[PDB]
């Protein structure tokens, strides 16, 4: 069971709930019998300066070998304040500081959710926090860390815990180095794996017949016609919910309403206005 | 003589949160929170059409998203002129009250057992305080630790529930302006039953009698953490059309008074909050965000909220307080069993003990099987098929106020639209209540005022100032946005 640190900076902690979610293994068997959750602000037993220099000890003993998840996106404005993390005997610890710390002695840095892999809502027009994305962030200070992106606002936990497995998976079978190499190259251009994002929704949609007639839903709770002229983001994103659908298969979000594109670079100002075309 | 003491990440809470207190004598003598974490939805959200905000505001939090969802709705609701058809009304009241069950299970368990419970020798249940002060045999440490266990797999199931009309969770995408975007079929209907059942279960059978059971081996904590005893219900989850009733009615105690809830008291301060001095002392309706990350004296990115001058808390202990119900029957047994207390209603466990660290938890434990019921008689009143939606225009100019209450206590939204764009947009949360700093007159946060008191015998082992945070269930995400 390797070691994994989850540092929260501009999150919601939906990306925690959603892993919470897991159906398929339970999130018990993830944290009993296939990652060690050494750090995570929301669950862990201990606090304060004892929780970050715990984190310290093992990332020490672990070097080169942890895995490191990032929720929410990272501010740079006001040299780092916008996101206090920790502090240790008197010392604050900003996101800023904690991904140049722990960033450059990853294994690998899992950016979950839209916030941590693309700047999402936190970036979003409107904000002045200086809200960065993981793998920009990293770039800008020199940190060649690999970074792989699991997007989604929030992601679905299968794609969390998919993207977890399949890299673990990887470092069995062929060593750290080789391992990671066979990470990369599943990766599409915007760092997300092609299991869960090499499909687009709209052309796997069970509703592409009504759209290509021109049927189209005047209203949400119309379940027969195509929902594109409600707003629906389909078209333009790419992600497996049409077949794996949400919570334990109950339902998904394009039957319920629209989809809005929550797994792409430019959601949301690039999605919005939702409800319209 | 005195020693100071900062505990930087407060864990086992949503959000970012620093505690600085000042020990003397092995009593908290004084204390600050500082929520180090900021957003800045209020300014994101300016420029949009308003339809989305029911979207964007819900990643405020992916804990309580259906509780901003519902206040944005309403909010929007008012400012558009949309009458949500009567299904529609009960089909949000479904989606969102099963959260209540997911969120407060998750926290009693996940969040706060530990503080009473040592659980697996493996992370993330260990390294922990040497001396955590866990008291429990053998047996009952066992039975929590299998209940931890077995809510990992409930509170899953609550968010089945939401999703059945709401579409996922985290983020709904069931509810917008005008109701609910899916009608529940009979078929769906009997499977949100069959998994409230399942839940109802573990409610009665674990999770109440639990609370009372590992309360009564820590009754020292029902002495503790009583703060201002002062609490503010806004309502929320509207039994009928005409915005009435509610199943919590709204309300303000304080001084051993009962008073009715006026919003036009709510004012914002921001002395010690990181924002712009000019943007002091603002009603929501006036609300501005203007952060000021640099701000000499300043400790927290929470406003502080202050009703009528007032420093309330706000949550289940709050609105259980307020609407004063009756005791569940395992609490009423409890209670006489194990405390030698005859209790019928809530306020029969008497203001001290309610408003303790303790009988906070006891609260939220009571408040999910008072829910319970709600959701059984929503249940027996849905109408399959029955329209739950209108589709509305958007609105030139307009606002909307909408009220509603977060399992962590009242949440507002205020919009103001203009061109057809939020032209302002104003969140006032449940957390923001309980766990921000100073206002500008010197009066603490209600956290900060329920740590003054709180017993450190060891300042090595300073167990007991996060176990009164944690009461509170508190959620920075929400109190900053
Ligand atoms: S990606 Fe979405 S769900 Fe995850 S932290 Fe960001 S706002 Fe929350
Ligand atoms: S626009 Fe949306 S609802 Fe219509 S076919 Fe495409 S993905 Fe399906
Ligand atoms: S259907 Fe669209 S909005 Fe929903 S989870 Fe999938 S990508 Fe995100
Ligand atoms: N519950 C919840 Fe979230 C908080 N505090 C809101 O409102
Ligand atoms: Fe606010
Ligand atoms: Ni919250
Ligand atoms: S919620």
């Amino acid at each position: 069971r390797p070691p994994v640190f989850w540092l929260q900076g501009q999150g919601c902690t939906g990306c925690s709930v959603t892993l919470l979610n897991s159906v398929h293994p339970s999130i018990a068997d993830v944290l009993l019998k296939v990652i060690s959750l050494e750090f995570h602000p929301t669950v862990m037993a201990w606090e304060g300066e004892h929780a970050i220099e715990h984190m310290r000890k093992v990332a020490e003993k672990f070097k080169g070998k942890f895995f490191l998840v990032i929720e929410g996106s990272v501010p740079v404005e006001a040299d780092g304040k916008y996101c206090i993390i920790g502090e240790a005997n008197h010392h604050e610890i900003s996101m800023v500081d904690a991904l140049k710390e722990f960033g450059p002695n990853a294994a690998a840095v899992l950016a979950v959710g839209t916030c941590a892999a693309y700047g999402g809502i936190p970036a979003a027009e409107g904000s002045e926090t200086g809200a960065t994305a993981v793998s920009k962030f990293l770039g800008d200070n020199g940190i060649k860390t690999p970074v792989v992106n699991i997007p989604g606002c929030p992601p679905h936990p299968d794609w969390i815990v998919g993207t977890v497995v399949l890299a673990l998976d990887a470092i069995k079978k062929n060593g750290l180095e080789g391992g990671l190499a066979e990470v990369v190259k599943v990766l599409d251009s915007d760092g997300r794996p092609t299991p869960f994002f090499g499909r687009n929704i709209h052309e796997n949609c069970p509703y592409l017949d009504k759209y290509d007639e021109g049927v189209m839903s005047a209203t949400f709770t119309d379940k027969v016609g195509c929902r594109y002229d409600l707003g629906c983001k389909g078209p333009m994103t790419m992600a497996d919910c049409f077949e794996r659908k949400w919570n334990g298969g109950v339902n998904w979000c394009v039957q319920n309403a629209v989809c809005i594109g929550c797994v792409e670079p430019d959601f949301p100002d690039g999605k919005s206005p939702f409800y319209q075309a | 003589g005195r020693t100071t003491i900062a505990i930087d990440p407060v864990t086992r809470i949503e959000g970012h949160l620093k505690a600085e207190v000042v020990v003397e004598n092995g009593k908290v003598v004084d204390a600050r929170l500082s929520g180090g974490m900021y957003r800045g939805f209020e300014t994101i959200l300016r420029g949009r059409d308003p339809r989305d905000a029911s979207q964007i505001v819900q990643r405020i939090c992916g804990v309580c998203p259906t509780a901003h969802s519902t206040a944005s709705v309403l909010a929007l609701d008012e400012a558009f002129g949309a009458k949500v058809p009567n299904n529609g009304r009960i089909t949000r009241n479904l989606i969102f009250g099963a959260n209540y069950l997911q969120s407060h299970i998750l926290h009693f368990y996940h969040l706060s057992a530990q503080d009473f419970v040592q659980g697996p020798d493996t992370a993330p249940f260990v390294p922990r305080f040497p001396k955590s002060d866990l008291r429990l045999s053998k047996e009952l440490n066992k039975a929590g630790v299998d209940q931890y266990i077995e809510a990992l797999e409930v509170r899953r199931i609550c968010h089945e529930m939401v999703a059945l009309f709401g579409g996922r969770m985290p983020h709904v995408q069931g509810q917008v302006v005008g109701g609910a975007t899916e009608i529940p079929t009979k078929e769906k209907l009997v499977e949100y039953a069959a998994r409230f059942k399942k839940v109802r279960d573990f409610v009665e059978q674990k999770y109440v009698p639990v609370v009372y059971t590992i309360g009564s081996k820590y009754k020292d904590m029902f002495k503790v953490g009583q703060g201002f005893k002062a609490a503010l219900c806004v309502g929320a989850f509207p039994l009928d059309n005409s915005g009435k009733k509610h199943l919590f009615m709204p309300g303000v105690y304080a001084k051993g008074k009962d008073m009715p809830f006026d919003p036009s008291k709510i004012k914002e301060y921001v002395k010690y909050s990181w924002f712009a001095e000019e943007t002091t002392g603002l009603n929501y309706k006036e609300g501005k965000t203007i952060p000021a990350p640099d701000k000499a004296g300043a400790y927290s990115f929470v406003k502080a909220p202050r009703y009528d001058g007032l420093s309330l808390e706000v949550g289940p202990l709050a609105r259980m307080w307020v609407n004063n119900p009756e005791l569940s029957p395992v609490g009423k047994k409890l209670l006489k069993d194990l405390f030698g207390i005859s209790a019928k209603k809530f306020r029969d466990l008497g203001e001290e003990a309610a408003f303790s660290l303790m009988g906070r938890h006891v609260a939220r434990a009571e408040e999910t099987y008072y829910m319970l019921g709600a959701i059984e008689g929503w249940l027996k009143e849905i109408k399959a098929g029955e329209d739950t939606v209108v589709m509305p225009a958007v609105p030139a100019s307009a606002e909307g106020t909408g009220f509603t209450e977060a399992p962590r206590g009242s949440l507002l939204h205020y919009v103001k639209v203009k061109d057809s764009k939020i032209d302002n947009y104003q969140i006032v949360s449940a957390s923001l209540w309980n766990c921000n700093p100073r206002d500008d007159m010197g009066q603490r946060g209600a956290v900060e005022e329920a740590l003054i008191g709180i017993p450190v015998d060891d300042i090595q082992n300073p167990v007991n100032v996060a176990r009164l945070i944690r009461a509170f269930d508190p959620x920075l995400g929400c109190a900053v946005h």
